[PDB]
């Protein structure tokens, strides 16, 4: 989701 | 202070929020997500209360972001409700509701709730 | 779909929501308090996700109302987050957060939470 | 509050 | 009043709540999932405020269910906060928070919010 | 770690929470309010999930406090829902719902929502 | 999830 | 309310 932190 | 809401704010997750507060209560801007990216930007619109009380209270406001832009559609929308406190360390303290478009059967778990504190650092 | 959301809606407390959904995902309109004459109208702005899914899924949306107009100023703002479900009996089911401007000390109790369901009455 | 029902 | 709360209740999704209110403000019982055989029972504990007001006000209460039993473990817990309203048609109106155990990174989306209304069926 | 939930916790408002976690999921204890006071203590009861997952996840739990004791009755109750994370700096991160007993007419604004982070410091 | 309705 | 900070 764009609301969360990076997926990195 | 009043149009101190205008500017660039950051939250603890890394998201950036850029808003313009109009003299009559409007809030307009862009919310950009993870990595900074390029089109991790979404439009946001809201309202704030342009005549807050005069007991050191914060300014009530809120805004919405529909998670769709010309590159992504996450079929959800988030609304942040909170208040702005200005001063040397201005902050916008919020609680938010993220609702996803679901079918009836999944409607009971369509909404997440959380809280975010945004600052200009 | 924008049409479906556009129109007049009422909730179970008797408040009125008049909204127009524009093709770009924008929501603009007015919100009126439950019964109570004409000057109980406030401006609202919001967004909806303009390309939902096929299926029988709802369209996510949300809007905000700051409770100040030329007659009153309740020093608070409410945001409604929910889904639009169309059909012959279209509904907008929401959960809302009402935040009041408080001093430091009462910040802990500045926010109320509830839920409202809106029924469409006119286009 | 303008978000609640009519008064008494 | 303890009696009124004690009994079996169901909500609109079809789940079962069996509770006993003790004179000291305690709440103990079992919660069952919507239809689904016998092993869909979980333990619940809560508290209610045993001396409400006269008036036609509700009795505040709340309880918790951690979703683990001998058959399943959903690594989550839910808390319901609401009011008991008695009468011939007694109801318990609540708002709930369902929190799942997540790693650091998904903590932001660990909690769901909703609302349920329970109807009493047996003492 | 498992029964690391047992102990005395403090939140940012100054409230103290003393709990005992049982091996089967129970949470029992006392919640004391402002000033420390003497009978600012209220009973709390809850549950936690005694077999959390093994991906570094926190432990889901929740508890309730009815705001009545032999000296005060605030005709309300609060439920905290959250998770426990242990380690050098253990914390219990929560969101809570405070409902007051109201009459029908005031039922729409019967519930407040907020968030608290508790630590052992 | 045991808090939601029966499955399909 | 007993849930809030001191009134001091």
């Amino acid at each position: 989701h764009p609301q969360g932190p990076p997926c990195k | 202070a009043e149009a101190g809401i205008t500017g660039t704010w950051y939250n603890q997750l890394g998201s950036t929020f850029i808003v313009t507060a109009g003299a009559d209560g409007a809030l307009t801007g862009t919310y950009e997500s993870a990595v900074g990216n390029a089109e991790s930007r979404y439009v946001l619109t809201g309202r704030y209360d342009s005549a807050p009380a005069t007991d050191g209270s914060g300014t009530a406001l809120g805004w919405t972001v529909a998670w769709k832009n010309n590159y992504r559609n996450a079929h959800s929308a988030t609304t942040w409700s909170g208040q702005y406190v200005g001063g040397a360390e201005a902050r916008i303290n919020t609680q938010w509701l993220l609702t996803s478009g679901t079918t009836e059967a999944n409607a009971w778990k369509s909404t997440l709730v959380g809280h975010d504190t945004f600052t200009k650092v």
